């Protein structure tokens, strides 16, 4: 299984089976044909793989890249620390895609689930949406196919001046 | 024995596929009285439809001035 | 106009065509029999009334302007047979229309489970090997100076030899394959 | 395949067009070449523009899917004029009164919907009447806020 | 679907559709009737008995070998060598 | 009386509305004939070749090796620059690619000044 | 939505009034059905448009079969001018075109009503482009006029096709495929319509008038076109009109932009493309 | 051998299709995502218990 | 019965 | 293998509308020479086929009278 | 569809208009006009998971046949009744509306008749 | 890079070494090991490229090539063994060998460090391609189709050598890796006018760009078929590398200057697509339709968004696939009726059906059916230049219509229809014949299920 905080889920709640007419249901016989035909012997072999996955344990991990110094501590033309500068920039946009991403995937979940109630019942997960989306195009739009930290830099500096420029035409 | 092709004339016919027109021609026509019978409404209508200059002036709320 | 035996059609042909075409069409317009033969008695006395008319200009005349009626009143669409050009079966039947000279290249596995079709086809080959330079020994003897004149091939005139140019025609698929 | 049996330069002396006309397999006064123009047709024929449906279908015919024999000039769309592609075939109205019938029609189909849309059909009616103002929540409205009240009454 | 032909059929069928038609009697008619010569037809009548095969067996016969058929031999040949009859 | 045909390019005239169909002329007489004659002998000597058991292969047809070679080869060699194709090439080689400069250098100069003056709606824009 | 769906199921009703090959007809007629379809998408009623796709499965796909069964049985005979007299010759498959016929024009309580009947109830009663409803009710009955042609021409009358009757379609497989499609057309429209969830409200309340339109101008469809089938056996001969050479030659929509465009894109690719 | 369709062309691929689904999908966030059931006033939540409360009494119109 | 050979390409290759 | 025709002779025209498409055209001085190769047409299982309204009706008896009976049985089943 | 004619190839000052009404109040000639009731709890219509278009004034019978249709599977024929209820509701919402289009069509005469008395009076 | 260039120089003593009647099966056997080995490149990072060496190094644009490449090689191998089955043995080793030698130009072309080896290799692949065009080519004119192709590649990339030593002089380098990070803005002027058509014109000559593309409907055609495969596959995506490398150093004067290329390629892709539907020559329809689809990756290199990359390089990799297929397929009806007129053997599906498949298969991969990377290199070049210019989604959606047409009237005209009559010489179709097909399009059809390989530097 998953992290339930990144991906996160409203608690569960089914209704009980109230049945009203004399005809049988053909649903309960064939969730209970379903089960006995298939739901065990599907388990059973998950059973004996797991023994066999149990029977030699061993683990892969998650890689840490630490924190070096960006791109506005790296002197200009100097291609051994803006090298690194650069990586860890690369590392970071391809991240910032997968948190994209992941906000888009609670979006679309949580339009799923709530069904015809989703224009009211997932205005938190628009509201992240637009925020992450919001930063994600503040950051790395229009940085066109050759993009690089440099390029992110000089957007945010002009950006930078814009709002510096919009607050001083408004004091 | 498959049907053998005649010459300027009816021809063969099997009892089983006129029997079978028959069945489910009959089918259709109970299937449509019976449902005629039944509901009623979706063919000629389901409420009466009022007229609007039948209706009086104070359900309206129309002060005579 | 363009046909394959002569280079046109003459004054009679055209009047036999423009018969069958008028009563083709009269019958896409008439599509119940009985009116049908109703109306194509009535058309067919349109065409005996002026049958015996010696003059060939005025029979031509007659002819043009009935044209341009029936042009006027043709069908707009006409009942096409369906294995007819424009019909709806028409070179449907193409696809499984292989010629006979792919039987050559099968395998000899394959050959081998029609024993005796191909050891009959040998002999038709043979048969045809074997007229080939005798029908066109037959063409070359009787081909006017300048070429042939129209497209129409001659017979076989002795006993022992074939028609000329026979092959493609004897051996065609078959509309059925 | 010859070099005097390939297409050359425009002739413009009747005897290259003598020399033409027996190359391209055809009598002299019906070869009519394209005008000498540029157009990069040099001597080769002007076959009159039909179609190949045109052509009478129970002859028995070199190609019989093209309509064509062998050693018939081809017409310079002759990949064109297939029956897989464009027809000139003679059809019982002529070209303009269909064009006349069809943008007539479709013309005035296109003006009586927007008359139509200017003019629309309705029931004698009022709105919808939806509550909770509205439906200001269910609309997507946010919660912070709160909006003007919309009242329904009984009528 | 679409039982064979042969050329007893055919024959039996083309005798069966010129014994129906009012022009010619039927104790005149042969296989060999020639419809000009020995029949006392028209041509434009020769041209309905071409027409009358046409819808008889469902195909049509071009005008350049309707107009050469000239006896019921010579359209059942020609009826035989359009559906490849004793196949 | 009866609407008379208007032939088009695109719908010719039949041959049962032709004038020139019934000359009983004898100059189209010999004309048909010799039609007749040259493609008479074009197809004798095409079934010549197609019926030699001998043959394995194409029966080359010099017209068709003649359209390909028309088609493709003799472009070139009988052009002649005058005022037509010139004004053809011009018209119809340099005009469309000239009318969508225009075109795509006014919409892409409207959407850029829409977006550096903050009016483009370019909210959810994120893939380019 | 609204002005091309009513647009096409005018157009094309319309053209199939006199074609002659009878696949053609079935053609125009699945075409006319899906302008009806984009019509009633067009007046905001997506699942009414969804449930009419899942009615006219039933009968259209069955009205091919049928019309397959009678070619077959006539040997590609696709053309209705050389058919009839098929009443009792092909029973199952006279049986079975009639209830497709019936299920196509909206006969009370068969597949076909539980869509299309609420389909022109729902196109009447909303603020709608009211000249698209008015070519949508000449759609409707230009609906039966071809399905009585379709009948008349194809089972009724005196035969017309060649003489060697090969009629046979006593097959389980034929009679099983169009069994379980007729079972299917006459049950199908009321079982799925009563299983399938609410998801607008329907209008049922409107004048008598506009609650028996579809139904009225659809008899009306088949008094006229029952007019024209009686008007055939005389013996006048009419010569054909303007109408006739429109609705017969396609519309002229397929004969000039078939050969007007193609020549466009065929002849400047080479005298100003290619040489 | 004699109901072997059933068996080998269902049996087996429901088998296939249950093992993928409920050990290699449902184990990864988000990928089968079911709208949640419908509550009416009147049902039970079998997670809690809690009867929810039928609707106001109705003005009767008939 | 009467059973008639289909001419077909090499199947074998 | 041999397929038997009948016979010629029974293909009269006198009883089918061929009879008055002659009739109408000896009233001009015209006499039909195709009318018996078409007589099979309307002679015959093929003579006096069904109308469109009687085309629909097929059936309607059978259906009416299991109509009546069924909704008989639903009548005196409710009680 | 006379109103229809009423409005397009008459006047168009004294019938309603489709788009922007009721243009009178609706205490304009009510005394002691009331509400309507919800009968459906809003967080009720949130749980059942209505269509935007079916939360109107009568969505409670909508929920009992829903519920209905629901307890009685595979029967899809048992809530005929709850069906009818809805649809009867829907039939009262539907006069409800046309009341209130004859009363902007009477109060729109009114004015007609208050300008024309006024128009011959002053 | 060297463990690959190793064996393929020598593949040269395995050919000039082996048996008289061994040397296509050594060969192709070894350059399917080569092939083998080439997938060892796909140890690809998100953040840093695969640096092997100061001359040689791997970014994910390049890998695909270099995959598609040593792949070609066999494939090359195969498809030329049968019309030098009557050459001499000493030529045909030379034939060899001058294949050899283009692989081994091309590997290092793609993967040059430095720029001014990528322009060494990159036009030293002319010459084994000059050879086999006008030595082993079948008609009279091979000599000018040549000529056109020397001609117009060195002209074009005459101004790109001095504009390569121009960045020499300027920047100090023309390493890729230090010019990704001492790239200068370019402003506009008109030396840096110049300077960009010097450093474009080059490959918009190898793309080809549309105007510039008449070199190719006559190489394609006088070439024999390892030519036309190696011309199709790998010689045109030389031009899109050298753009996706050299429009790093062309900025800001891109976003400017691209505008009239831009216009011919958008308006070529339609020309060409066109002059498809009218093409008597089954050879030349397959070079026109080679030139419409590089016209695409011309308008996503020149408008450079991630996007428009990731498409162009899809593009590349399936369109090199696919008329690789379509050049063999022609082939394979040429070695029957030795013509390469389309109208003249028709219905050939009624001899031919496991070849009409493989026609089939061709045709709705060159028409972009989804899912094929064909449809996706399409669709992301169209998604990028709908954010380009909303309009040009009428010229993409034209372009997209043609091509369709054009597929599948090649499609009816070779196979359908009607088969000619006076044609007897239809072989069936060969096991050669139908393993060329089969390593063409089975490769294609596996890189739809992980298309993430051929998706360029930044996927
Ligand atoms: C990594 C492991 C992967 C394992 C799975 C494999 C994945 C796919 C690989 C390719 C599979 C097909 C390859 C063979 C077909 C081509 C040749 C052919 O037709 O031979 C006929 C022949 C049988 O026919 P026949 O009767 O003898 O002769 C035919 C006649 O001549 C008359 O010929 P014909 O016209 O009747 O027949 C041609 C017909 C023609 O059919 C058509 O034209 C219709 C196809 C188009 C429309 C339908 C599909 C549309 C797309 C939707 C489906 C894909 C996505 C589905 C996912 C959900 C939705 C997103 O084609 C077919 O029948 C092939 C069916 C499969 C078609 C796949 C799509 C092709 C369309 C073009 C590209 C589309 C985009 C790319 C899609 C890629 C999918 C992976 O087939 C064989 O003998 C097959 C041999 C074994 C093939 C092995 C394939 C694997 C090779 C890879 C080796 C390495 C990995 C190990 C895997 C091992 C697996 C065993
Ligand atoms: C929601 C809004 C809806 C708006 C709808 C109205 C606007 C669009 C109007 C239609 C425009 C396209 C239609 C016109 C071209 C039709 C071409 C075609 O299919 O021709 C058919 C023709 C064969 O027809 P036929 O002769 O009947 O065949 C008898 C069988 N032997 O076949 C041939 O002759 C073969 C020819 C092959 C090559 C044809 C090349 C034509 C390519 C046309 C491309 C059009 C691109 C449009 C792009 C629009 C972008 C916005
Ligand atoms: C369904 C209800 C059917 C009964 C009510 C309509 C009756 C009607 O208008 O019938 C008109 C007509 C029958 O009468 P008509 O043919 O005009 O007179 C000669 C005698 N058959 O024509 C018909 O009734 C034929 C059309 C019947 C359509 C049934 C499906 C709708
Ligand atoms: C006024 O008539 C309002 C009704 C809706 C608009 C008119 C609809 C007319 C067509 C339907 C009725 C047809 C009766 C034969």
């Amino acid at each position: 299984s998953w992290d339930k905080d990144v991906y996160p889920e409203p608690p569960r709640r089914t209704p009980a089976p109230s049945p009203q007419t004399s005809l049988p249901n053909p649903i309960t016989y064939l969730t209970k044909a379903f089960d006995l035909l298939v739901d065990r012997p599907v388990t059973l072999v998950r059973e004996f793989i797991e023994r066999q996955h149990a029977k030699n344990k061993y683990y892969y991990y998650h890689r840490e890249f630490r924190r070096v110094p960006d791109i506005t501590e790296c002197h200009e033309k100097d291609v051994l620390c803006m090298f690194e500068a650069e990586m860890q920039w690369k590392r970071d946009y391809k991240v910032d895609q997968e948190i994209v991403n992941i906000i888009q995937e609670r979006l679309k979940a949580c339009q799923q689930r709530e069904g015809e109630s989703h224009r009211q019942n997932c205005a938190k997960e628009l509201q992240q949406f637009t925020q992450v989306v919001k930063a994600y195009q503040d950051r790395y739009h229009d940085l066109g196919a050759h993009y690089s930290a440099r390029k992110c830099l000089a957007k945010q500096k002009q950006r930078m001046l814009a709002e510096r420029k919009a607050t001083k035409e408004a004091a | 024995a498959h049907i053998e092709p005649r010459y300027r004339q009816f021809p063969q016919l099997t009892r089983s596929q006129v029997i079978q027109a028959e069945f489910f021609s009959a089918t259709m026509w109970f299937w449509i009285l019976w449902r005629f019978w039944h509901d009623s409404d979706a063919v000629l209508g389901h409420f009466p439809y009022p007229d609007p200059s039948q209706w009086t002036d104070e359900e309206l709320g129309i002060p005579p001035d | 106009a363009f046909l394959p035996s002569a280079a046109y059609l003459t004054h009679q042909q055209k009047v036999l065509q423009l018969y069958k075409r008028a009563l083709r069409h009269l019958e896409s317009r008439c599509v119940h029999r009985d009116k049908y033969r109703y109306f194509a008695c009535l058309l067919r006395a349109r065409f005996d009334e002026h049958k015996n008319e010696k003059d060939m200009v005025k029979a031509t005349q007659l002819l043009r302007e009935a044209e341009k009626e029936f042009w006027h009143g043709q069908h707009p669409q006409p009942y096409i047979f369906p294995e007819s050009p424009g019909g709806t079966s028409y070179e449907r039947y193409e696809c499984y229309k292989v010629p006979e000279w792919c039987l050559d290249d099968w395998h000899p596995s394959e050959k081998a489970m029609y024993p005796d079709y191909f050891a009959k086809r040998e002999q038709w080959k043979k048969l045809r090997r074997e007229s080939w330079e005798r029908e066109v020994k037959q063409l070359q003897e009787e081909t006017p100076v300048g070429g042939p004149r129209t497209e129409a091939l001659p017979p076989a005139r002795k006993q022992g030899d074939l028609p000329p140019l026979w092959w493609h025609i004897v051996t065609r698929p078959r509309e059925r394959p | 395949i010859t070099k005097d049996m390939l297409p050359g330069p425009y002739p413009k002396t009747p005897e290259e067009r003598a020399a033409a006309a027996k190359k391209y397999n055809m009598r002299v006064e019906d070869y009519e070449p394209y005008p000498d123009d540029g157009m990069g047709y040099g001597d080769y024929p002007k076959l009159p523009d039909r179609s190949q449906q045109e052509r009478d279908p129970w002859y028995d015919w070199d190609h019989p899917d093209l309509r064509l024999n062998w050693g018939e000039p081809m017409h310079w769309d002759l990949d064109m004029y297939i029956r897989n592609r464009v027809d000139t075939s003679p059809t019982p109205v002529n070209w303009n009164l269909m064009c006349k019938h069809l943008f007539g029609f479709v013309a005035f189909m296109l003006f009586m919907f927007w008359v139509g849309e200017t003019y629309p059909t309705y029931q004698p009616v009022g709105p919808k009447q939806y509550p909770y103002n509205n439906l200001y929540l269910e609309r997507g409205g946010d919660p912070n806020k709160e909006p003007e009240p919309v009242v329904h009454y009984e009528i | 679907d679409a039982p064979p032909l042969t050329l007893e059929g055919i024959k039996d069928r083309v005798l069966y559709v010129l014994k129906l038609y009012d022009k010619i009697d039927p104790e005149k008619l042969s296989v060999n009737s020639h419809f000009m010569k020995d029949l006392g037809l028209d041509s434009l009548d020769q041209v309905e008995i071409i027409m009358a095969m046409e819808d008889e067996f469902g195909f049509e016969i071009p005008d350049i070998d309707a107009e050469k058929l000239m006896c019921p031999q010579e359209i059942v040949d020609y009826i035989a060598d359009k559906k490849d009859v004793y196949e | 009386s009866f609407p008379k045909y208007e032939p088009s390019r695109l719908a010719s005239l039949p041959t049962t509305l032709d004038p020139a169909e019934y000359d009983i002329s004898s100059e189209t007489r010999k004309a048909q004939a010799e039609r007749l004659a040259i493609r008479s002998r074009l197809k004798r000597e095409y079934q010549l070749q197609y019926n030699d058991p001998s043959r394995r292969g194409v029966v080359e047809d010099p017209a068709l090796i003649r359209w390909t070679c028309a088609r493709s080869a003799n472009v070139y060699p009988n052009f002649r620059p005058n005022t037509k194709t010139s004004l053809l090439g011009a018209l119809f080689g340099i005009g469309p690619l000239i009318f969508w400069y225009y075109v795509f250098k006014t919409d892409r100069d409207r959407k850029e000044k829409l977006i550096q003056e903050g009016k483009l709606d370019r909210t959810f824009n994120i893939s380019y | 939505m609204l002005c091309l769906g009513a647009m096409t199921t005018l157009f094309t009703a319309m053209c199939a009034l006199t074609q002659n090959d009878i696949k053609k007809i079935i053609a125009f007629s699945t075409s006319s059905q899906l302008g009806l379809m984009m019509v009633t998408i067009g007046i905001n009623q997506p699942h009414l448009a969804f449930l009419h796709i899942c009615t006219h499965a039933f009968f259209k796909a069955m009205l091919f079969m049928c019309s397959g069964s009678i070619i077959h049985s006539l040997n590609d005979e696709q053309d209705i001018r050389k058919m009839g007299g098929l009443f009792k010759a092909m029973p199952f498959t006279t049986t079975a075109l009639i209830i497709g016929s019936l299920a196509l024009t909206g006969m009370p309580f068969l597949t076909g009503f539980y869509s299309k009947d609420l389909i022109i109830e729902s196109a009447n009663t909303s603020y709608t482009n009211a000249w698209a409803l008015l070519m949508t009710l000449v759609a409707t009955s230009f609906t039966a006029i071809y399905s009585t042609r379709i009948i008349f021409f194809a089972l009724l009358g005196q035969p017309r096709f060649p003489t060697l009757i090969n009629i046979n379609e006593n097959n389980p497989f034929l009679i099983n495929s169009i069994k379980r499609l007729l079972i299917g057309s006459l049950f199908a429209g009321f079982i799925i319509s009563n299983n399938i969830p609410p998801m607008t409200i329907p209008q049922m309340t409107m004048p008598h008038y506009l609650k028996m339109t579809a139904l009225t101008v659809t008899i009306l469809g088949f008094i006229l076109a029952l007019e024209i089938s009686n008007t055939t056996h005389y013996l006048k001969f009419n010569y054909p009109s303007n109408t006739f050479k429109f609705s017969n030659l396609l519309g002229y929509y397929p004969t000039i932009m078939h050969r007007l465009t193609p020549y466009m894109n065929l002849t400047m690719s080479q005298k100003s493309a290619s040489s | 051998r004699h109901s072997i369709f059933a068996f080998t062309h269902v049996l087996i691929p429901v088998w296939i299709i249950h093992y993928y689904l409920k050990y290699h999908v449902t184990t990864k966030p988000y990928t089968i995502v079911e709208k949640k059931p419908r509550i009416f006033p009147g049902d039970t939540i079998l997670e809690t218990g809690e009867v929810i409360p039928p609707m106001k009494e109705f003005p009767d119109q008939h | 019965g009467k059973r008639l050979f289909i001419i077909k390409p090499s199947g074998f290759y | 293998s041999k397929m038997e025709l009948p016979d010629y002779k029974q293909w009269k025209i006198e009883g089918t509308p061929l009879e008055t498409v002659q009739e109408k055209l000896a009233a001009r001085g015209l006499r039909d020479p195709w009318g018996r190769n078409e007589a099979w047409r309307y002679m015959g299982g093929f003579a006096n086929n069904v109308s469109f309204v009687g085309a629909l009706l097929k059936g309607f008896k059978w259906g009416f009278a299991a109509f009546v009976v069924a909704v008989g049985a639903e009548y005196y089943l409710e009680s | 569809g006379a109103h229809l004619a009423r409005r397009y190839l008459g006047d168009a000052s004294v019938e309603p208009e489709p788009l922007r009404m009721p243009t009178f109040p609706p205490d304009y000639g009510f005394p002691e006009r009331k509400e309507r009731e919800m009968v459906a709890t809003q967080q009720e219509m949130n749980d059942a998971q209505l269509v935007l278009q079916q939360r109107d004034y009568c969505a409670h019978y909508l929920i009992r046949f829903l519920k209905c249709k629901r307890d009685s599977f595979p029967n899809f024929l048992a809530c005929k009744h709850e069906q009818h209820d809805w649809d009867y509701c829907e039939h009262l919402d539907y006069v409800k509306r046309m009341k209130e289009f004859e009363r902007e069509r009477r109060l729109l005469q009114r004015k007609k008749r208050r300008e024309q008395r006024e128009a011959d009076m002053a | 890079m060297l463990k690959y260039i190793i064996p393929t120089m020598m593949l040269m003593p395995l050919t000039w070494l082996s048996k008289n009647s061994m040397i296509w099966i050594n060969t192709t056997l070894h350059s399917l090991l080569i092939s083998l080995t080439s997938l060892l490149l796909l140890n690809q990072f998100g953040d840093n490229s695969l640096n092997f060496s100061l001359t040689f190094f791997s970014d994910s644009l390049s890998t695909p090539l270099l995959i598609l490449t040593m792949w070609l090689l066999p494939l090359m191998l195969m498809a030329s063994q049968h019309h030098l089955s009557k050459e001499n043995l000493a030529r045909k080793k030379l034939f060899i060998s001058m294949l050899i030698l283009l692989q081994l130009f091309l590997i290092m072309t793609f993967t040059a460090t430095e720029l001014i080896f990528f322009y060494i290799m990159f036009e030293a692949t002319l010459v084994p391609t000059l050879i086999i065009i006008t030595r082993w080519g079948n008609q009279t004119e091979r000599l000018n189709a040549g000529l056109y192709f020397l001609f117009y590649t060195l002209a074009g990339s005459l101004p790109l050598l001095v504009a390569l030593i121009y960045i020499q002089n300027t920047m100090g380098s023309l390493n890729f890796l230090i010019l990704q990070y001492w790239v200068q803005p370019m402003p506009n002027s008109w030396s840096n006018t110049f300077m960009w058509l010097a450093c474009m014109m080059a490959f918009m000559v190898k793309m080809p760009l549309y105007g510039l593309h008449l070199w190719l409907p006559k190489a394609h055609v006088e070439a024999p078929i390892a030519g036309s495969m190696v011309l199709a596959a790998i010689l045109l995506k030389l031009g899109g590398y050298g753009m996706m490398r050299i429009t790093l150093l062309l900025n800001p004067i891109t976003d400017f200057m691209a505008y009239p290329f831009i216009m011919l390629s958008l308006w070529g892709m339609i020309m060409t697509s066109s002059i498809c539907l009218r093409q008597t020559d089954l050879k030349s329809l397959i070079a026109y339709s080679s030139v419409s689809h590089m016209a695409l990756v011309i308008v996503a290199i020149l408008i450079q968004t991630p996007w428009s990359y990731m498409g162009a390089t899809a593009l590349m990799i399936a369109h090199g696939l696919t008329s690789s297929m379509l050049f063999c397929l022609a082939n394979s009806n040429y070695e029957r009726v030795h013509s390469r007129t389309m109208i003249l053997a028709r219905g050939l599906q009624t001899l031919l059906p496991l070849m009409a498949a493989w026609w089939l298969l061709a045709s709705l991969t060159n028409l972009a059916l989804p899912p094929s990377i064909n449809l996706i290199g399409e669709l992301f070049v169209v998604m990028s230049t709908f954010s380009w210019s909303n309009i040009t989604i009428i010229l993409m959606g034209l372009n997209m219509v043609i091509t369709a047409l054009y597929s599948l009237y090649m499609l009816i005209t070779t196979q359908r229809g009607k088969h000619t009559h006076h044609i007897n010489n239809i072989l069936p179709s060969f096991t050669r014949e139908n393993a060329l097909m089969s390593l063409h399009m089975l490769p294609l059809l596996l890189l739809s299920l992980n298309p993430k390989i051929i998706l360029g530097p930044l996927y």
